[PDB]
């Protein structure tokens, strides 16, 4: 019944390059990308696309996340130099 | 009153 599918993001540009929307409370449940900024790291993966409802990053769910919070997961999943990589749970729903 | 979104 469900439909997920992972995108690893390889760091090759300082910035992340997308925004997302939505958390807990919000009409949005789960954080959606809107915009994915040309030049960025995403940009250039090409699989990540707008519309993408991101459930895992890294292996941490953002369900009952709110905004702020999941922004600070991706945030930190980005800054942290463990990984040179960063993995995404995206869905189509 | 809120429509959050944030920017990477």
């Amino acid at each position: 019944e469900p439909t997920s599918t992972l995108v690893r993001v390889r760091k090759s540009a300082a910035t992340l390059g997308i925004a997302i929307e939505g958390g807990a409370n919000t009409r949005q449940p789960l954080p959606r990308i809107v915009t994915i900024q040309r030049g960025g790291s995403a940009h250039n993966c090409g699989q990540l696309k707008v519309g993408h409802v991101i459930l895992e990053v890294n292996g941490q769910t953002l369900r009952g996340k709110e905004h702020k919070e999941a922004a600070r997961i991706i945030a930190e999943a980005f800054k942290t130099k463990e990984r040179d990589y960063i993995d995404f749970l995206v869905t189509e729903f | 009153y809120d429509d959050e979104l944030t920017f990477f």
